[PDB]
């Protein structure tokens, strides 16, 4: 009897942004610059652009 | 970003109140996560503690 435990809670429900701010995470987006959010490595495979938002 | 510390005591009274509902945090704005990180210096890394018979 050792019945471990875990935390049960949807993660693709707790992504979209709200309503009143829907706005700013979508067009506003051009004050900041991206740089670190979007995920790009390149290999000389060749060749692989495995580029990710 | 305002940080507050709350007292028991005021110059108010309260009864039978709301019981004020919120919900939904998001995953844009607030982040929970845990481990927890943690930040120290470089020698604090290696130290040890010697016991004796």
């Amino acid at each position: 009897m050792w019945h471990y435990t875990s935390i049960n809670n949807d993660t693709r429900v707790a992504l979209d942004p709200k309503p009143n701010q829907i706005r700013t995470i979508t067009k506003p987006n051009t004050v900041p610059q991206l740089g670190t959010d979007y995920l790009y490595t390149f290999n000389s495979q060749r060749r692989s652009h495995t580029l990710r938002l | 970003r305002i940080k507050h510390s709350l007292t028991v005591t005021g110059a108010t009274e309260h009864d039978t109140v709301a019981d004020i509902v919120l919900g939904q945090t998001g995953e844009d704005v607030i982040t929970i996560s845990m481990v927890e990180p943690m930040s120290i210096a470089v020698e604090d890394m290696y130290g040890y503690v010697l016991d004796t018979p």
